[PDB]
RNA sequence: AAGCCUCUAAGCACAACCUGCGGGAACCCGUACCGCAAACCGACACAGGUGGGCGGGUGCAAGAGCACUCAGGCGCGCGGG
RNA sequence: UGCGAAUGCCGGCAUGAGUAACGAUAAAGAGGGUGAGAAUCCCUCUCGCCGUAAGCCCAAGGGUUCCUACGCAAUGGUCGUCAGCGUAGGGUUAGGCGGGACCUAAGGUGAAGCCGAAAGGCGUAGCCGAAGGGCAGCCGGUUAAUAUUCCGGCCCUUCCC
RNA sequence: UGAGCUGGGGCUAGGAGUGAAAAGCUAACCGAGCCCGGAGAUAGCUGGUUCUCCCCGAAAUGACUUUAGGGUCAGCCUCAG
RNA sequence: GAGCCGGUAGCGGGCGUGGAUCCCUGGAUGUCCGAAUGGGGGAACCCGGCCGGCGGGAACGCCGGUCACCGCGCUUUUUGCGCGGGGGGAACCUGGGGAACUGAAACAUCUCAGUACCCAGAGGAGAGGAAAGAGAAAUCGACUCCCUGAGUAGCGGCGAGCGAAAGGGGACCAGCCUAAACCGUCCGGCUUGUCCGGGCGGGGUCGUGGGGCCCUCGGACACCGAAUCCCCAGCCUAGCCGAAGCUGUUGGGAAGCAGCGCCAGAGAGGGUGAAAGCCCCGUAGGCGAAAGGUGGGGGGAUAGGUGAGGGUACCCGAGUACCCCGUGGUUCGUGGAGCCAUGGGGGAAUCUGGGCGGACCACCGCCUAAGGCUAAGUACUCCGGGUGACCGAUAGCGCACCAGUACCGUGAGGGAAAGGUGAAAAGAACCCCGGGAGGGGAGUGAAAUAGAGCCUGAAACCGUGGGCUUACAAGCAGUCACGGCC
């Protein structure tokens, strides 16, 4: 359940600029608490986290003519990992 | 909650007649209605309190079913209950089947 | 479900129609649109994607659908109506005269 | 067709093991949809058939807890 | 009313609470932008309405007044004769 | 089952008419640029108006309106190459800020209990209830867009052992 | 500086509330809010009532009527025998 | 039984005779809210206790499980355990409450009406139901429902108006359990007993009155038999078989016309380029269930049921009958006012007892109140189906179309518009003008004033062209004459 808390990386200028400090930014479950994606993340990736962000991300309206609706909202968790690790799986 | 424990008797709804006139029977042209409006009867309700086992029970009954409560007290079996040992003298003695 | 008294194998012959006489395998099947395609009614469609692959082309010829009642199957004879008959097994088609296919 | 084997690969196979494999396959689910993620680096067709073979296994673990 | 301090009761007093140091642990929600207004209440890019804080300088008796002005912001979404 | 009328009903199109008006009299001008097209978009210079505001920061409410690329059919009282508009992508980071694993207020709810044809109405404690009480973060840097949230420096809280 | 103004949280309402009293206000019309329903209330009043040809063709008086611009009987029109 | 990964093409991939998609049955999974039920709360959010697990895991977090309240029953008030309830449903049903407009051509009794509506409850139905009944016949026999009786009998400011029952004809069909006397038993209270009381069992259930107890006869294999259990048929929830035509011709297209045929337990109907019994789907006639539901039908069990005579006087439903006051129900509006119901007061009896036959009394009869259950015939239509001298997009549901939506309203609530190219997308490559839009050729088509703001395309309304006409004439615009010009 673990690869289920953790559902893709999140790809962006932003996110990628992370990459130069410990910092790992992923598209997470929205209903995951920083303390059970510390752990995901540390079973994930086999690294030592040390400090989690995360914030909501509300879907965009976006409609397709005549009928209007809503993207998924999301959470996002920015994750630090410690000094000297490194997720080798999104230095790509 | 205007209700015998005991008989079930609840107020009911009767109209309250004015009628004026001489009687028919009586040499009058008859009885004439001025109006009829709704009322209630309630069942003349009173408190009863009764000691059984240890306890104070307190009935509220009609002043027709009364000497009910004392014949429900008369039949004492082993009850060392709490304020609701009338559960047990209610409908448990009254009529059962 | 769309019963359908042809499939992919068969040898129909179109019995009415522009095509009416012609007589070719059917490529496909359509249930959906109640129709099959065969060798008859081809059309010309304007290939726009001259940009994309198929460049400078014009045209096409692909093969148009067929309402599948325009179609009969065939075997050692004409087109024949459909008789179904029970083996020990399941059931299969055989023509008014004797069997339709192995 | 190449999944009834799978099935009864399965079934007889403890809970225990089960459970393995299920988080087995959890796991190479994230894959697949980092790889899609990233686009043009995945084939589709995978992330369904995952999918619906991580619901197979956690079907029949029922079966053997009931 | 709690936090807080003190008092003692059951209990427990190789517990417990207090002080100091050390290591570890610290979750959920909000966070964009508008906000005296073209993004809020008024069918409108509506001369109306909308609570709290800051609100510089000079002069004028004083002042948040008045005139001119900093920062900053505007010439108001048809124009020409 | 026959429509011309019901200030009839629904719809379409007329007249007034190229008429009133284009929403504060703070105000405009030129050069250059972009572009199929420019009084209306960009830049420069000059001019004018706000300045206890028409500047800035909070709370409501609003809910992508935010930043960027590509666009002008419509929305914009004109025009638009522009936009708060169309398409797409990105953007909201907290033990210390606010609220909650704190407190109580009016009031609300309500074990006990009381009352009422039924629905239900009361009501002690308790519980809920905040812009009140309580409680530990200040100064800078950084992004197109977030920052007491990320970073840097210095500084604290509670919990567990 | 006061019987002052104002944010936020609350309570009171339809014959009811609230009112330093105007029958004021109770979601832009309150001598009794709004919505749905009884409901196609009732309207002796007003308006409207749709193809054609043929024959005949009135009344606007009397009686009574809480009746008087409504009716009942008669009078006058028409059809059948 | 050969295609499939929904509407939905496409990009990018896959699956199927080793039987896929799809259909039916059963199971699994089933976030959060909602009766919502650990506790809060501004529904879909927030915060916990206990046991167990996961992470380095005490602090933190997550996963599984468990914890609301109320009732009944056991049980030791212990403390637990078990069982159940809760909420929803188009209309239908019963009960508790209960209007007004209106009608009376005013209005109050009366009417509207026990309607609308509110509340509670029930279930596929609900109610009702086995005579303390009817009511004049020595009569009938539970209840419900239809026809009739009958707009009768009556009620009624005797106004407006309201309006029975018996009886007859039908549908359906059914009858049972208890309380008490008496007997046994367990238990509790005590002022200890052939005592009282509660709990279970037996007993008993009736109106030609029945039962208890005592005696006599003879009291049984039986005989009846479920509304309960069991089995089965049948039915529902997917399906399957199903006759008989070719040719020519006009045409874009045959099913039209023509020539010779054929089927019919099938000549209902719908498709196919136009008008097809025989091309497609069906139709007549048959066939079909592993699984779930049903099963009122057949069968089988079980519960249950069944005696005569004599004596005894033990029992036969109490705050009840009965009477009176206040009311409701009935056609009965106080009437000569009974009957059924009952808020208040008083208050019995147990077959020689009690109620009723419309005040009351007598006589003659009917029936056995104060406990309970009971299929079917009946009501409705959210749902599935079949039919139409039913609608055909201003109709028909508000909705033929992603409508209880958009939109309006703080809210309850209100609430629309909007269908059609073609047989087939063959939905117009390419070229020209243009920034596009649009158009012009080309091309498709039987048709392109069928080009997607697409079938037909009326009227108002706006244009372009042409004929006649008009700048010294004046009017409901027409009409009758003449004359010109086309
Ligand atoms: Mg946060
Ligand atoms: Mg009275
Ligand atoms: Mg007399
Ligand atoms: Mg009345
Ligand atoms: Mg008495
Ligand atoms: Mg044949
Ligand atoms: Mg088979
Ligand atoms: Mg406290
Ligand atoms: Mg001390
Ligand atoms: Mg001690
Ligand atoms: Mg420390
Ligand atoms: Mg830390
Ligand atoms: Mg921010
Ligand atoms: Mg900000
Ligand atoms: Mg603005
Ligand atoms: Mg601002
Ligand atoms: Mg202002
Ligand atoms: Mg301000
Ligand atoms: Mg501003
Ligand atoms: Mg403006
Ligand atoms: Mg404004
Ligand atoms: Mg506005
Ligand atoms: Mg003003
Ligand atoms: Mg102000
Ligand atoms: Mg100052
Ligand atoms: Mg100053
Ligand atoms: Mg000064
Ligand atoms: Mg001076
Ligand atoms: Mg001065
Ligand atoms: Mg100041
Ligand atoms: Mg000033
Ligand atoms: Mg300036
Ligand atoms: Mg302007
Ligand atoms: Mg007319
Ligand atoms: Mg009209
Ligand atoms: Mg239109
Ligand atoms: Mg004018
Ligand atoms: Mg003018
Ligand atoms: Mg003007
Ligand atoms: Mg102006
Ligand atoms: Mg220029
Ligand atoms: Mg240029
Ligand atoms: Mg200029
Ligand atoms: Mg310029
Ligand atoms: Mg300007
Ligand atoms: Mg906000
Ligand atoms: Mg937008
Ligand atoms: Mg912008
Ligand atoms: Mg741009
Ligand atoms: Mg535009
Ligand atoms: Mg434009
Ligand atoms: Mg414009
Ligand atoms: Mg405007
Ligand atoms: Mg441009
Ligand atoms: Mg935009
Ligand atoms: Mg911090
Ligand atoms: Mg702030
Ligand atoms: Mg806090
Ligand atoms: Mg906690
Ligand atoms: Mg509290
Ligand atoms: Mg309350
Ligand atoms: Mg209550
Ligand atoms: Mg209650
Ligand atoms: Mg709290
Ligand atoms: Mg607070
Ligand atoms: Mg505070
Ligand atoms: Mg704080
Ligand atoms: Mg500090
Ligand atoms: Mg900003
Ligand atoms: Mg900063
Ligand atoms: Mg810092
Ligand atoms: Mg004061
Ligand atoms: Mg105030
Ligand atoms: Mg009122
Ligand atoms: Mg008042
Ligand atoms: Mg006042
Ligand atoms: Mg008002
Ligand atoms: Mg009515
Ligand atoms: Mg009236
Ligand atoms: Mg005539
Ligand atoms: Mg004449
Ligand atoms: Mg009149
Ligand atoms: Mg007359
Ligand atoms: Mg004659
Ligand atoms: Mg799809
Ligand atoms: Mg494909
Ligand atoms: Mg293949
Ligand atoms: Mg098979
Ligand atoms: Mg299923
Ligand atoms: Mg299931
Ligand atoms: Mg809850
Ligand atoms: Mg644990
Ligand atoms: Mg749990
Ligand atoms: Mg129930
Ligand atoms: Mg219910
Ligand atoms: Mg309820
Ligand atoms: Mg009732
Ligand atoms: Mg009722
Ligand atoms: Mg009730
Ligand atoms: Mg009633
Ligand atoms: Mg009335
Ligand atoms: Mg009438
Ligand atoms: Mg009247
Ligand atoms: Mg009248
Ligand atoms: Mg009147
Ligand atoms: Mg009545
Ligand atoms: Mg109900
Ligand atoms: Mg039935
Ligand atoms: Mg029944
Ligand atoms: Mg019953
Ligand atoms: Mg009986
Ligand atoms: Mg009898
Ligand atoms: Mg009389
Ligand atoms: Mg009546
Ligand atoms: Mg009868
Ligand atoms: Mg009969
Ligand atoms: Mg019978
Ligand atoms: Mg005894
Ligand atoms: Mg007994
Ligand atoms: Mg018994
Ligand atoms: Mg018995
Ligand atoms: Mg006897
Ligand atoms: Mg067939
Ligand atoms: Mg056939
Ligand atoms: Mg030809
Ligand atoms: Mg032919
Ligand atoms: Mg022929
Ligand atoms: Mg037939
Ligand atoms: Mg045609
Ligand atoms: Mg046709
Ligand atoms: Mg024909
Ligand atoms: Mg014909
Ligand atoms: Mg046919
Ligand atoms: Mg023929
Ligand atoms: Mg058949
Ligand atoms: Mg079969
Ligand atoms: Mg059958
Ligand atoms: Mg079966
Ligand atoms: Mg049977
Ligand atoms: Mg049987
Ligand atoms: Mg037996
Ligand atoms: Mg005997
Ligand atoms: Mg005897
Ligand atoms: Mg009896
Ligand atoms: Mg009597
Ligand atoms: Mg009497
Ligand atoms: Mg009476
Ligand atoms: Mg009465
Ligand atoms: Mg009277
Ligand atoms: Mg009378
Ligand atoms: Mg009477
Ligand atoms: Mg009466
Ligand atoms: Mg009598
Ligand atoms: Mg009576
Ligand atoms: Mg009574
Ligand atoms: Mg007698
Ligand atoms: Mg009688
Ligand atoms: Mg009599
Ligand atoms: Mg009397
Ligand atoms: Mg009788
Ligand atoms: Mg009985
Ligand atoms: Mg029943
Ligand atoms: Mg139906
Ligand atoms: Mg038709
Ligand atoms: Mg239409
Ligand atoms: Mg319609
Ligand atoms: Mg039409
Ligand atoms: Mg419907
Ligand atoms: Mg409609
Ligand atoms: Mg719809
Ligand atoms: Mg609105
Ligand atoms: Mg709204
Ligand atoms: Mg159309
Ligand atoms: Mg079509
Ligand atoms: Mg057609
Ligand atoms: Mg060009
Ligand atoms: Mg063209
Ligand atoms: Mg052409
Ligand atoms: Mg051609
Ligand atoms: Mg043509
Ligand atoms: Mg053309
Ligand atoms: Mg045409
Ligand atoms: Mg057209
Ligand atoms: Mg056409
Ligand atoms: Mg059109
Ligand atoms: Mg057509
Ligand atoms: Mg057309
Ligand atoms: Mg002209
Ligand atoms: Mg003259
Ligand atoms: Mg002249
Ligand atoms: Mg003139
Ligand atoms: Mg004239
Ligand atoms: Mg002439």
């Amino acid at each position: 359940t673990a690869y289920d808390v953790i559902l893709a990386p999140v790809l962006s200028e932003k996110a990628y600029a992370g990459f130069a400090e410990g910092k790992y930014t992923f598209w997470v479950h929205p209903k995951a608490t920083k303390t059970e994606i510390k752990n995901a993340v540390e079973t994930a990736f086999k690294v030592k986290v040390v400090k989690v962000n995360t914030l909501h991300v509300r879907g965009k309206k976006k409609r397709l003519g005549r009928y209007l609706g809503k993207r998924p909202d999301r959470k996002k968790a920015i994750v630090q990992v410690a000094p000297g690790q490194k997720i080798e799986a999104l230095e790509g | 909650s205007k209700v015998c424990e005991i008989s079930g008797k609840r107020p009911i709804v009767a109209n309250s007649i004015q009628r004026r006139g001489k009687a028919k029977r009586e040499g009058g042209v008859g009885k004439k209605t001025t109006g009829i409006s709704k009322r209630r009867q309630y069942p003349n309700l009173q408190k009863v309190r009764v000691r059984v086992a240890g306890q104070e029970i307190t009935f509220r009954v009609a002043a027709s079913h009364i000497p009910k409560v004392y014949e429900l007290v008369e039949r004492a079996k082993g009850l060392k209950l709490e304020g609701l040992s009338p559960k047990e003298i209610k409908k448990e003695l009254l009529k059962l089947l | 479900r769309v019963k359908m008294h042809v499939k992919k194998g068969d040898t129909v012959l179109v019995a009415s129609g522009k095509y009416k006489g012609r007589v070719g395998k059917v490529k496909e099947v359509l249930p959906k649109k109640y129709a099959v395609i065969v060798e008859g009614v081809n059309i010309v469609k304007k290939a726009v994607r001259v940009s994309p692959k198929y460049p400078q082309g014009g045209f096409i010829e692909k093969e148009a659908p067929l309402h599948a009642s325009k179609v009969r199957p065939i075997c050692p004879a004409c087109g024949k109506p459909t008789r179904v008959r029970k083996k020990f097994l399941e059931n299969g088609k055989k023509i008014r005269v004797c069997a339709k296919c192995g | 067709s190449e999944v009834r084997k799978q099935l009864e690969e399965a079934r007889k196979l403890s809970p225990v093991e089960l459970e393995k494999l299920v988080r087995e396959k959890k796991r190479e689910l994230m894959e697949l949809r980092f790889q899609a993620s990233i686009g043009q680096l995945s084939q589709n067709h995978k992330i369904r058939d995952l999918k619906r073979q991580i619901a197979r296994l956690l079907t029949v673990l029922n079966e053997k807890r009931r």
